[PDB]
Formats: C-alpha cells, structure tokens, sequence
C-alpha cells in the first residue's frame, strides 16, 4: 500500500522517567521524535525498519489496527515480539514464531493460518487493551492514538496517549506528552517493525538522540518543550533554561571543524624484529648475569607474542598489550634471563626481593613489558643445576638495569679480612633449587623484559602499520611516527637543521613536523574553533535570529 | 602561565592526552586523564580568579 | 583619515596559535 | 548483575517493615531510599506511574509509600544555627542564646 509524507511539528514527547516534577524546567537527553521530523504516512502490511525507537500514530480503530510485530527477520530461528489488541484485552508474547499473526480469516492465507513455534514461555503478558474507542461522533471525530516503542537495554517500553482530536487527514497541532503504558523487560533483538491490518492509514516516524527542555506545570504535567537541535533560537532557549529570551546576544556553543580523514606516515623500514632470537633463543642467561640485547631499524610485531600460546604471563607497564603494536619506539631492549619461577613478581618495577635488590632491578617508571613462560623442559634437567643467583652485594637496591658479576667477598663485619667461613665469600649462591620436574619454584618462567624508550628521537622500531599519502591544506587527523593530532598541514618553508625532526613554538607545543618519507617540513595549523553566539530581538518580538561565528 | 600549565604533567605519565590514550587501555587511561583534568581545571580556576 | 592627533600618535606608538583561548 | 535504579524495586532483601509515624523527624527507608526528615501528607497529584517527586534542585521532595501508595512530602528537619549574646566577661557571666 502507498506512502505519503508530513511533519510531526510537536508530537512525540513523552515522560522520560517516573519522577514527579512540578513548576520546573528540566533538560533531559533521551530518544525523541525531532519536533519537525519528516513523518511517513502509510495507506491501510509493509515491513519497516526499526532503529533506536519508533513513533506510531493513527486514528483507525482496533478492528483495523489489531496490533504490531517487532523483531529481526521473522523465522523459527529468532524470537519476535507479537502485540495483539483484542476486544477486551491485550496479549503480548515473545517467541520464535514463523507466523502466529493471523486469527482473522478472509482471503489472504499464503503467509498466514500457520502456528509454528518453539519453547515460547517468554513474557506472555496479558492486560487491558491499548486501543480505546469514543462514543462515535460525540467525541472530537477520529481519536488519534499515539504510541512510542523503544528498545534500549533489557527493556521494551511503550508510551501512549489517546487525546481525541478534531477531524483532519494530517497530524494535529498543539502539545501533548505521552505517558508510559507498559514496560516489558524483554531481552529481544528488534530490527524490523510491522503493523497488523489483516488486509485509512497510519503515521510512522523515528526517534533520534536529542536533548529536550521540558516545561512542567504546577500539577506535574508537561505543557511544553524545546528541541535543542532544531535551530539557533531553540539552542538559546535551552542554554538559558527558559522558554522566553530577552533582546540581546548570547553565547550558546562552540564551532568545530572535523578532519573527515586521517594521515599515517612512517619511514620505509622493511626489516623485522629479531624476536625469534630472543624468545626462541634456546640459550638463556642466568639472572646473575642477564643478557642485554638491543633492537632497532625494524618492524615490531607484538601481537604475535601477546596473542600466542605457551606464555604464562604478559604484563605491560605504561602501555596496553593491545596498543603497543601501534606505537613507535626507540632503542628497544630485550633482557633475557632465567629465574626460579617464584621470582616472577620480584622482577616488577617497584617490587623488592633478592632479585629486585641484587640480581635484576627495573626503574620505578619503566615503560615496557615483562614476558615469561614455563619452559620447564631443557633447563630443569635431572642432575642439571645452571642458574646463578646473586645474593650478596654488601649494599642493597643495586640499580635499575645494572649487572653485578664481580664475585667479591661479603664481609659480614666479623673481620676486615679475606677468607671463606665467616666471610660469606662468593657473592652468588650455588645451592640452586632446581627440583627437577617437581615442587614449585623448580625453574619455570624464562624471562624476557622489553624496555622501551618513548622519546622524541626518530623512531627506530615501528609497528606493522600501513602508511597513507599526504593531503595538505585541509584539516586532517595525522600520525607521524606516533606523533598524533588534528590540524592543517602546509609547507613550512622553515630552515630546519639536518638533524631536527620537528619544531615547537614559544608555548613549547608542536609547530611543525618532518615527514619520515619525504623529509619535507610541514607546519601544523590548528583548525578553526572560534565560538558561536546568537543575536535575537527577543521572543516577545519575533522568532528570527542571526548567528555570529 | 595558563598555556604553559598544559605541559605540567600533574602526576600523570604524560602531559599529552593523546599519548595517554594511545598507550593505555580505558580503565588505566581514565586514571591518568583524571590527574590532568584536576590539574588543568585548578590551573584554569586560578587564572579566572586572578 | 586615521588621526588621532600628534600627541595621541605618540601614545599609540610607545605602548606595545591558541588552544581554547580567544580574544574578542 | 544488579540494576541500581530509581524504578520500583523488583527484588528486595529479607528486611522487616515498620509502620509510619508522620509529622515527626524520622530516619526513613523506602525501598532503599533513605534519609532523615518529617513525613507529611503531600496532597500532590502524582501520575499513576510516578514513585517519588523532586524539586528544582533535583533532590527528593516526596515519596510514594510502597504499601499504602499514599504520597508523603519530605521536609528537612530544623538545623538553623546557634549564636551567643554576651555583654562581655568583664561585665557579667550572663548570656542569651539565639536559635
Ligand atoms: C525534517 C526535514 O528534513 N524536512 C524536509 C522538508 O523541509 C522538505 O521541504 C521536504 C522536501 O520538500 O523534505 C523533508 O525531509
Ligand atoms: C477476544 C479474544 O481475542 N480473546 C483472547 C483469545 O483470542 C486468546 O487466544 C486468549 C489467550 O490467552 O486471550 C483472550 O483474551
Ligand atoms: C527450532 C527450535 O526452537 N528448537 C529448540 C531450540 O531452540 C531450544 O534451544 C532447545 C532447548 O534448549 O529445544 C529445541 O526444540
Ligand atoms: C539481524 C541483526 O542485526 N541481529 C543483531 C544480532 O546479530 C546482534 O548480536 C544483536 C546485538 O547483540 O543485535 C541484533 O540486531
Ligand atoms: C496548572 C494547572 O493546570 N492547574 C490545574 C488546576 O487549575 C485545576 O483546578 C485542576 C483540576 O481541578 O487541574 C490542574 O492541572
Ligand atoms: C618467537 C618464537 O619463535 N616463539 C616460539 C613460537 O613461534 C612457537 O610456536 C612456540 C611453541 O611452543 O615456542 C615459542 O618460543
Ligand atoms: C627516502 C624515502 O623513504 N623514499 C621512499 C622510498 O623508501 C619508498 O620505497 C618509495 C615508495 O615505494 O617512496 C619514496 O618516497
Ligand atoms: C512587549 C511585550 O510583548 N511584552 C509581553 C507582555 O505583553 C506579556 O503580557 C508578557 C507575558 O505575560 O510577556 C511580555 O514579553
Ligand atoms: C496494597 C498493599 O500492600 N496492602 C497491604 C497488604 O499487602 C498487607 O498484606 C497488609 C498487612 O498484612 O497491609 C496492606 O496495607
Ligand atoms: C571595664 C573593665 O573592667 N576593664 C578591665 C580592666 O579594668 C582590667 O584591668 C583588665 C585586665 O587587666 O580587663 C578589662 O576588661
């Protein structure tokens, strides 16, 4: 049946909550029908989309509007919500119905007179009828029933009002707020909407995220409203929390320019990080004398380490395990060593213990990650005991990333002399508690510590991120070797020194950046933001306004 | 002074909001961001008062 | 047609890139 | 998973109710809504679905009783302030008190 189009004007407002408020002006953000939205009229069973919620209105009676269907592509594979208006009551059921929308025989049976379902048992709700009639022509002539159907989070909500209107083949003028009719806590997915005519017409609109200013009277009811997104005047009324605006100029908002597109630039690095050489080294140093390896001028895939089996722990400090893949770094170090396995928590950046204090200490900030895995095999050989543990340093709290293998005598204070017993000679401890394939602390957890320098210096390690071209002379969202921001990129014409990568202004903020592939210098100019004010003669004079940017 | 305060880093890992957000996940960034918000709000309130 | 008398010119001659900051 | 909403409670703990007092400063709990104040007949026309009311400050002004469904206003108890009037201790030790 054919469509037609009209305008909502004022319709679609409802009480957003269950709170009594009187003689107040309350600003609320919810799904509402825009005051002047384009409403589609349908002749009176088409299937319409269901978005955030649906506005429905009609003057037809229950012998024409027998209910509604809400759900996803209707089949036995998905639950649908069936709302039927009977002569004496309303019946609402949720189930994997293929049909169940008949109960009215005439001529159309091709897609009807079928009752195939599954284990319904879902919110089989029965109550008073949603559609009430009037005393014929003794009313206002054609009662306009307004409904709002929402599906938000664990709820399907219905708001409505009967409010009889004067006869018209269009939507009426004037203000009326809808009240909650029923609230059904149904976990249903709704993407489509269909009316039940079992075959004059009806109106359908759609709700959008809007902020409305609602005016309540002394009796706690809504008598008016303002749509904040309608025009500059409504915006002014809303910012001033008033339905009346005095002559003058008001500051209501802030102008912004969107970049619409992004730019990603990296140096052409075709090398890959030697991670196999670290994690699959097969030869790991003791914590006493840990092995320090450096990584540079290559691409670092960390996802392959994080999203990987056989690791026991993967703890990142100062960075997320799922973000480091998109960051650029300089001088990445991989400290490779073996510990007893109950010392894993003792190599954290801020913890104490014989390892933290004597064998291997990290900085207090330490941006990086500690990665370790079982690897009980090979290392914990039966009869094999190969893990030097540094215990005696005379002092304590050695130093971040310092390796002390001096093997001096820990004079116990017993005497300022050389010797063995009472002298605690031999700084490392030879009683290695390997406990081959048994107990706890039997030397699981080969450890690799990744230390990163998050410097302004040219990246030496980049993630597997693909670059784009440049746009220039437009507001863009850019990323230059991890340096991000929004602005307009233009030729700087600045004489950068051969070693400089970017420039800064008097405020010490980024002013210009060198492109990693072309080595050209681009200025970064912030996009316009300004501010927005509205000029009005006053609402007691006219509703015409001027806008200043 | 008002501008320079933007680079103060009021106990956060970085004075740059983008560097915090690009590095930390939601539940971690919120903490670092809140530190900057408090410091910047206090700095702005000081400016206005003066 | 910018004057500002001689003395005023002396006064004007003698006396002498944003993030959310504007000047009206 | 719990929804800590203003909506009518659907799940309640095993807590025994009491009667109402009214016209007196009391420590009340209405379905988890707590505070101290004087409960009086509101004579307000709440809509059939509304559970409580609020003022211009968006603070609780009135509450619907879950058993009788009557509407009670909540009036803050007196707090005022106390000041002491004195002629000076070099004159007398008599004072007057203003509430
Ligand atoms: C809310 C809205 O967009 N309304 C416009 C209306 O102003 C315009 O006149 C009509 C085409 O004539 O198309 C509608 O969609
Ligand atoms: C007049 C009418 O439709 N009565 C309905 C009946 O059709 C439906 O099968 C039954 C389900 O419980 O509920 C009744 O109120
Ligand atoms: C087509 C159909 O609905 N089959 C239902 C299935 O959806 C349900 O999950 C299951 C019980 O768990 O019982 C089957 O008969
Ligand atoms: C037909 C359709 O879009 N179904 C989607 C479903 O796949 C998704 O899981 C759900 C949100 O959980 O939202 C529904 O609308
Ligand atoms: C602000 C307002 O409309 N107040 C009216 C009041 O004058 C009227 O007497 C009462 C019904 O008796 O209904 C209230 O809504
Ligand atoms: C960098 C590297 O090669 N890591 C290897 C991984 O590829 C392999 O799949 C796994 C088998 O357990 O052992 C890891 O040490
Ligand atoms: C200095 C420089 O990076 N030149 C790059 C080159 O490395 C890259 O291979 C090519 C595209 O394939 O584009 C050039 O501008
Ligand atoms: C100049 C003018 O129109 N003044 C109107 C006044 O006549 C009206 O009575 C009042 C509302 O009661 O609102 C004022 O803005
Ligand atoms: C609507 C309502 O709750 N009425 C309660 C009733 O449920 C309760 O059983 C009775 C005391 O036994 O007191 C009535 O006021
Ligand atoms: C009017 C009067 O009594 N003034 C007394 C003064 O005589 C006394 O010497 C002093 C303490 O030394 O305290 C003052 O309050």
């Amino acid at each position: 049946l054919p469509p037609a189009y009209t305008n909502s004007f004022t319709r679609g407002v409802y009480y957003p909550d269950k709170v009594f408020r009187s003689s107040v002006l309350h600003s609320t953000q919810d799904l509402f029908l825009p005051f002047f939205s384009n409403v589609t009229w349908f002749h009176a069973n088409p299937v319409l989309p269901f978005n955030d919620g649906v506005y429905f209105a009609s003057t037809e009676k229950s012998n024409i509007i027998r209910g509604w269907i809400f759900g996803t592509t209707l089949d036995s594979k998905t639950q649908s919500l069936l709302i039927v208006n009977n002569a004496t009551n309303v019946v609402i059921k949720v189930c994997e119905f293929q049909f169940y929308h008949k109960n009215n025989k005439s001529w159309m049976e091709s897609e009807f007179r079928v009752y195939s379902s599954a284990n319904n048992c879902t919110f089989e709700y029965v109550s008073q009828p949603f559609l009430m009639d009037l005393e014929g022509k003794q009313g206002n002539f054609k009662n306009l029933r307004e409904f709002v159907f929402k599906n938000i989070d664990g709820y399907f909500k219905i708001y409505s009002k009967h409010t009889p209107i004067n006869l018209v083949r269009d939507l009426p003028q004037g203000f009326s707020a809808l009240e909650p009719l029923v609230d059904l806590p149904i976990g249903i997915n709704i993407t489509r909407f269909q009316t039940l005519l079992a075959l004059s017409g009806y109106y359908v609109g759609y709700l959008q995220p809007r902020t409305f200013l609602l005016k309540y009277n002394e009796n706690g009811t809504i008598t008016d409203a303002v749509d904040c997104a309608l025009d500059p005047l409504s915006e002014t009324k809303c910012t001033l929390k008033s339905f009346t605006v005095e002559k003058g100029i008001y500051q209501t908002s802030n102008f912004r320019v969107q970049p619409t597109e992004s730019i990603v630039r990296f140096p052409n690095i075709t090398n890959l990080c030697p991670f196999g050489e670290v994690f699959n080294a097969t030869r790991f140093a003791s914590v006493y004398a840990w092995n320090r390896k450096r990584i540079s001028n290559c691409v670092a895939d960390y996802s392959v380490l994080y999203n990987s089996a056989s690791f026991s722990t993967f703890k990142c400090y100062g960075v997320s395990p799922t973000k480091l893949n998109d960051l650029c770094f300089t001088n990445v170090y991989a400290d490779s060593f073996v510990i007893r396995g109950d010392e894993v928590r003792q190599i954290a950046p801020g913890q104490t213990g014989k390892i933290a204090d004597y064998n291997y200490k990290l900085p207090d900030d330490f941006t990086g990650c500690v990665i370790a895995w079982n690897s009980n095999n090979l290392d914990s050989k039966v009869g094999g005991n190969y893990n030097y543990l540094y215990r005696l340093f005379r002092k304590s709290n050695l130093k971040p990333f310092e390796r002390d293998i001096s093997t001096e005598i820990y004079q116990a204070g017993s005497t300022p002399c050389n010797g063995v017993k009472g002298f605690n000679c031999y700084f490392p401890l030879q009683p290695y508690g390997f406990q081959p394939t048994n107990g706890v602390g039997y030397q699981p957890y080969r450890v690799v510590v990744l230390s990163f320098e998050l410097l302004h210096a040219p990246a030496t390690v980049c993630g597997p991120k693909k670059s784009t071209n440049l746009v220039k002379n437009k507001c863009v969202n850019f990323n230059f070797n991890g340096l991000t921001g929004t602005g307009v990129l233009t030729e700087s014409n600045k004489k950068f020194l051969p070693f400089q990568q970017f420039g800064r202004d008097i405020a010490d903020t980024t002013d210009a950046v060198r492109d990693p592939q072309t080595l050209e210098i681009l200025d970064i100019t912030p996009c316009s933001f300004g501010g927005v004010s509205v000029i009005t003669p006053g609402t007691n004079t006219s509703n015409q306004v001027a806008v200043l940017y | 002074t008002l501008v320079k305060q933007l680079s103060s880093n009021f106990g956060a890992i970085s004075s740059v909001l983008n560097d915090i957000l690009s590095r930390l996940d939601k539940p971690e960034a919120e903490v670092q961001i809140d530190r900057l918000i408090t410091g910047r709000l206090q700095s702005l309130q000081t400016y206005v008062t003066q | 047609p910018s004057k500002r008398s001689f003395i005023e010119d002396l006064l004007f001659n003698k006396v002498t890139k944003f993030n959310g900051l504007t000047v009206l």
